[PDB]
Formats: C-alpha cells, sequence, structure tokens
C-alpha cells in the first residue's frame, strides 16, 4: 500500500533510488517491471 | 550569488528563504491565476458530507 498525490496504489514495492520514467502512473511517480521480479514504483 | 558586474538577477533566481524554491515574480504569477482544481483527493465522503 502507497499513497501518492494520484492517489493510493496497491500491488508495487516503494523503492528510494530513481531511474527513468517507463509507464507514467502521474505527479511525478513512474512503475516499471524489474528483478524474482516484482513491480516496482518511482 | 557572487559579484555578476552590478547586475539582479534575485528576481528570477529562486529564492531560498521560502518553500518551493521559486522566484518572486513566480509567485505573483502563481498567485494572478486561479484554478478549480485545488487538488485532485476529493473523496466520497466529503461530497456526502456537504
Ligand atoms: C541586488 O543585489 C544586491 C547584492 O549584489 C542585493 O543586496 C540587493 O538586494 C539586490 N536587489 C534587490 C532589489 O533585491
Amino acid at each position: 500500500v502507497f499513497q501518492t498525490r494520484a492517489g493510493c496504489l496497491i500491488g508495487a514495492e516503494h523503492v528510494n533510488n530513481s531511474y527513468e520514467c517507463d509507464i507514467p502512473i502521474g505527479a511525478g511517480i513512474c512503475a516499471s517491471y524489474q528483478t524474482s521480479q516484482s513491480i516496482i514504483a518511482y | 550569488i557572487k559579484d555578476f558586474g552590478g547586475f539582479n538577477f534575485s528576481q528570477i533566481l529562486p529564492d531560498p528563504s521560502k518553500p518551493s524554491k521559486r522566484s518572486p515574480i513566480e509567485d505573483l504569477l502563481f498567485n494572478k491565476v486561479t484554478l478549480a482544481d485545488a487538488g485532485f483527493i476529493k473523496q466520497y465522503g466529503d461530497c456526502l458530507g456537504d
């Protein structure tokens, strides 16, 4: 469970690092499918 | 912010002594224009109560 300004996202793991955007979410948040693989939001 | 030769850029460079690190002219422009969307999270309870 992760709360953003565009809403709250369920099913993703929050990470402190910053990468390039792959799938745009909104309000400065993007998501990607990364490595035992899972969805991450950053 | 060093000696530029007598040039003031304070009105256009961000002001550290304030949040969001934005210029005074940018502050004024942001104040003049009014938006109907203050935020983007309006819950069911907010509309049900009012
Ligand atoms: C112009 O720059 C000086 C420093 O060089 C600063 O003291 C002054 O306040 C600046 N001008 C304005 C209107 O803030």
